[PDB]
RNA sequence: ACCGAUAGUGAACCAGUACCGUGAGGGAAAGGUGAAAAGCACCCCGGAAGGGGAGUGAAAUAGAACCUGAAACCGUGUGCUUACAAGUAGUCAGAGCCCGUUAAUGGGUGAUGGCGUGCCUUUUGUAGAAUGAACCGGCGAGUUACGAUUUGAUGCAAGGUU
RNA sequence: UAACUUGGGAGUCAGAACAUGGGUGAUAAGGUCCGUGUUCGAAAGGGAAACAGCCCAGACCACCAGCUAAGGUCCCAAAAU
RNA sequence: GACAAUGGUAGGAGAGCGUUCUAAGGGCGUUGAAGCAUGAUCGUAAGGACAUGUGGAGCGCUUAGAAGUGAGAAUGCCGGUG
């Protein structure tokens, strides 16, 4: 702004004795190369809502989902080791969308890293999701046991 | 038709024009005599730029000069030179150096 | 729009002979005017000339009313500081017949560019000896 | 984000030079000139479409009167003897007429003159 | 559905602008009279 | 030939064999009008009078609807911050007279 | 002084209609057989025979 | 959900340097050939500069004053029009002459007639001889953070909310 | 066909001429200060030759349709020599 | 299908056009993108398409979000040219 910018102290030229417009300094905003008026400035675009709002909101994705037999409840993983190619046969065998949500009890690293790779492919935790994960999602998968962990939460 | 081009020369071109108008439309022999025995300081200049034009249409091409007329001949602006002459008192005036780009077009008419 | 629009291809301009022997001048001018305008015409148009032409003979025997022939007079500057003469309407008629009746009908038309193509269609003359027998005239009885 | 001003203006100020082409001098050139004559003329056509209709009318009835004074009468007076017998012709087409159609015309003189 | 997202009904709205043409009415004065005090940028007097 | 038809509220003189447009009408594109009233039949036959001829119709035929060239109405007062913007187009309704 | 308004391009071009340059009388030489100002002494030979 | 060469640090270039002052101090302007220098051997006019061919390349209206190249402004050619005329220069009406489009109640020019004293600011009131602008382009003025109040929306409710 | 109450947001505190009842001045002023109505201000269109305040009358847009107001009908110039 | 409304400065109220960026969805481009030039095109206004030439690598559409979001005047600042 006009303090900000470098030099400009003095006064270009008397007020009075000459056919020139009155100034005042050398940055101010009408000059070429000096001085900004209203521009951006360093804030944050973060707030709040209540706590029960933010259960409804979840809990209204979450049906929105099985009103469109989006929800496939699995028995279990037993990934012994981190294997992408096997990881995208099961979702063949399933015949799910391009995009899926992928949702378990507890974190599992080889569940997480067999999956993270392929595009359009997200997982997370029973306790980790948002509304941006489940609406974004086409289809949702979740574990049996993990599903209902996840009921006694909302509620 | 043959043509030539006398690009950045350090004379106005409100100069340059007065004796373009004395050869448009001429013959390639009665326009040489013209710019000779007038004196005018464009005169030498333009008339070096004809007879490059006239060589052009014989070495390149092959017409007879016994054929070969003034189509078209013009004069644009170039880039100036800006300079300043010191007053009275302090003050300064700017003073201009223009340019021209002379160009003779010669055919024979068929 | 079907409004009808004459040319210089379907206008038909005749010769008249009006006599102004025994007559008032204003009342004379003020009939006159109308023809040079082609006003008496049903295929007028205002854009282009219409009239006719008209021929005044014996403007020397036009009539006054009252003493307007002492207290009517004309003026006329030359442009220069204190040029401006005089002439009385009675003097007038016994040296210039001609111009009484042709200032008087010029200042009834249309100060124009048009106007003054219909001004010269006008002819005066102090006797009854016209040289235009080769125009064919035609008599006319002002209403 | 920084919005620069590019391709926007150039646009607008093209659109008002376009509509003064064919006038005179820095008037089809200049968009300050330009515009404030392009201005100054959408005023003067409203104001001309309304004057239209009164410079017509008036040049039907100069012509009516000429044709009625053919057969020694007055506008005034064949105008209302026209009423009279409720003919109900306006005077756009009584000007077509008289022009074109005399032997036409002169029936209307005769029944128009006989209501007084 | 994020790209079918759709507000409430009558809980958002447009914020105004001035000094931003005729058109709109609040141009060159912007809504604050003709050479006042009120006018002035800076303010006016206080509240008692 | 001719004669003096009442349309929309004006008069027109039409001949067998014109074209004419007059103000939008509700036949729609091929139908046939008919002019019930008739002000004047001219020419050199039996001419008759007023207030309107009984009969002697006028048959046409509609051969398009569209819609006048566009018109701009612009209006403004000096040193008042006053202006307007308009655009008008006239529809009309183009025929072809058939008969007297 | 000084001018009130600036001047146009249809005014400008108008007065610099009589500013024209001139054609020089010239003919051609008996002897040189190029051309010749009148009266005076041909560049190219060098003879007058007046 | 920051800038993109008048922006972003004064400085995208060797910048606190050209320049200014006795001095303490003040302080700029300057980015872009091509994928690859493959940067026009050779002939012709000319003292050179410059230019016309040839050649290189996909392209030289890409030849280092080198991507794209708008307006002011300066020139050449041409269809219509103008030397009897009093003009805020336009608008409405309208012959003649020259053309033929995003195809429709077409395009350009304009003999002649009607009407008509620019724009902004400031004022009881301005064609005003009251103020401001030579012209073109770019830049250039109700914003944000914490409090108060009122209205709309939304969740819950003798409870609501951290 | 309005009026009143509660709440949100304003602007305005330089006025002018004409008619009329008065003070002041000189039964001077396009003077000045109050009462009452209209117009301008913020109002185009027609008339008063030109002429914010006078007379008639309040422009949503288009048309080469008709009847009227003030004021007018010898010519400029529409309408009775 | 009916009657009734729509001159307007200071101001109050309402509905919209265009510009840059972001998130999802769906699409164009060396068989030629943006920009630029020209034209006799469409809408009630701000504005939106199409064809041709130039140009030579990026850019629209739909819904929503966020703003350094719109220039003829300040004896305004800088550059260019009368």
């Amino acid at each position: 702004n006009r303090s900000a910018v470098s030099g400009g102290g003095r006064k270009p030229w008397k007020q009075k004795g000459t056919g020139r417009a009155r100034q005042g300094t050398i940055r101010a905003p009408q000059w070429r190369g000096g001085g900004i008026v209203f521009g951006p400035t360093p804030r944050s675009y973060a707030y709040k809502m209540p706590k029960k709002m933010r259960r409804l909101a979840l809990r209204s994705a979450l049906s929105f989902k099985v009103q469109e037999n989006g929800l496939t409840v699995v028995d279990a993983f037993n990934f012994e080791a981190p294997k992408t190619k096997e990881f995208k046969n099961v979702l063949s065998t399933l015949e799910q969308p391009k995009k899926v949500l992928v949702v378990t009890e507890n974190e599992d690293v080889n569940v997480e890293l067999s999956a993270r790779n392929i595009p359009g492919v997200q997982v997370t935790t029973a306790q980790g999701l948002n509304v941006l994960d489940i609406t974004n999602a086409d289809s949702l998968v979740i574990t049996e046991a993990a599903a209902k962990k996840v009921e006694e939460v909302l509620g | 038709e043959a043509k030539a081009v006398a690009r950045t020369i350090r004379i106005a071109p409100r100069k340059v024009r007065l004796v373009l108008d004395l050869i448009r439309g001429k013959n390639a022999a009665e326009a040489i005599a013209i710019l000779k025995l007038t004196n005018k300081a464009s005169s030498p200049v333009i008339e070096k730029v004809l007879m490059s034009a006239l060589a052009n249409a014989e070495h390149n091409y092959d017409m007879n000069t016994d054929e070969l007329v003034v189509k078209e001949a013009y004069a644009n602006e170039g880039p100036t030179l800006k300079r300043f002459r010191p007053r009275a008192q302090g003050r300064a005036s700017a003073i201009n150096k223009r340019t021209s780009h002379i160009t003779i077009v010669v055919s024979d008419a068929k | 729009r079907q409004t009808f629009m004459a040319n210089e291809s379907n206008i038909e301009r005749k010769w008249y002979v009006i006599d102004a022997e025994g007559q008032t001048l204003g009342r004379l001018s003020s009939e006159v005017a109308s023809i040079l305008r082609g006003k008496n015409k049903v295929t007028y148009t205002p854009h282009v000339d219409t009239g006719d032409y008209v021929i005044v003979i014996n403007a020397s025997k036009i009539e006054f009313t009252g003493n307007k022939e002492t207290d009517k007079v004309y003026y006329r500057h030359s442009n220069h500081p204190g040029g401006i003469k005089s002439i009385t309407a009675g003097e007038l008629r016994r040296t210039n017949p001609e111009r009484l009746i042709e200032n008087s009908i010029k200042g009834m038309l249309p100060s124009t560019r048009l106007g003054e193509k219909q001004g010269k269609k006008l002819f005066v003359y102090g006797g009854a000896e016209h040289p235009h027998a080769a125009q064919q005239p035609e008599n006319y009885e002002l209403r | 984000p920084r919005v620069k001003g590019g391709t926007v203006t150039r646009a607008r100020r093209k659109k008002t030079i376009k509509l003064a082409k064919g006038y005179f001098g820095s008037k089809h050139t200049l968009y300050k000139v330009a515009k404030q004559q392009v201005m100054k003329s959408g005023q003067y056509a409203f104001r001309d479409r309304r004057q239209r209709k009164r410079d017509f009318r008036k040049l039907w009835i100069t012509r009516i009167n000429a044709a009625a004074r053919q057969h020694e009468m007055s506008y005034s007076r064949l105008m209302n003897g026209l009423k009279k017998a409720g003919i109900d012709i306006n005077r756009k087409m009584l000007s077509e007429i008289a022009i074109s159609d005399e032997k036409a015309f002169a029936q209307l003189v005769t029944k128009a003159k006989d209501a007084l | 559905k994020l790209h079918e997202l759709k507000p409430a009904e009558g809980s958002r709205k447009e914020r105004n602008r001035v000094g931003r043409g005729v058109a709109t009415g609040n141009g060159k004065t912007s809504g604050r009279g003709h050479k006042g005090q009120k006018a002035r940028s800076g303010g006016g007097v206080r509240p008692g | 030939m001719f004669a003096i038809i009442e349309t929309g509220g004006k008069q027109i003189k039409v001949e067998e064999g014109q074209e004419i447009f007059v103000e939008k009408l509700d036949v729609n594109e091929g139908d046939t009008f008919t002019f019930d009233k008739v002000l004047f039949v001219g020419g050199d036959s039996v001419k008759v009078g007023a207030p309107t001829v009984e009969g002697a119709t006028v048959t046409a035929t509609v051969n398009k609807q569209g819609r006048g060239k566009k018109i701009t109405v612009f209006t403004y007062k000096r040193r008042k911050n006053s202006k307007r913007k308009k655009g008008h187009r006239q529809p009309y309704t183009k025929l072809t007279i058939d008969k007297i | 002084a000084v001018p009130k308004r600036r001047t146009s391009k249809t005014r400008k071009n108008k007065r610099r209609t009589h500013f024209k340059i001139s054609v020089p009388g010239m003919t051609e030489c008996p002897n040189c057989g190029e051309y010749k100002l009148s009266h005076r002494v041909c560049k190219n030979c060098g003879s007058y025979n007046g």
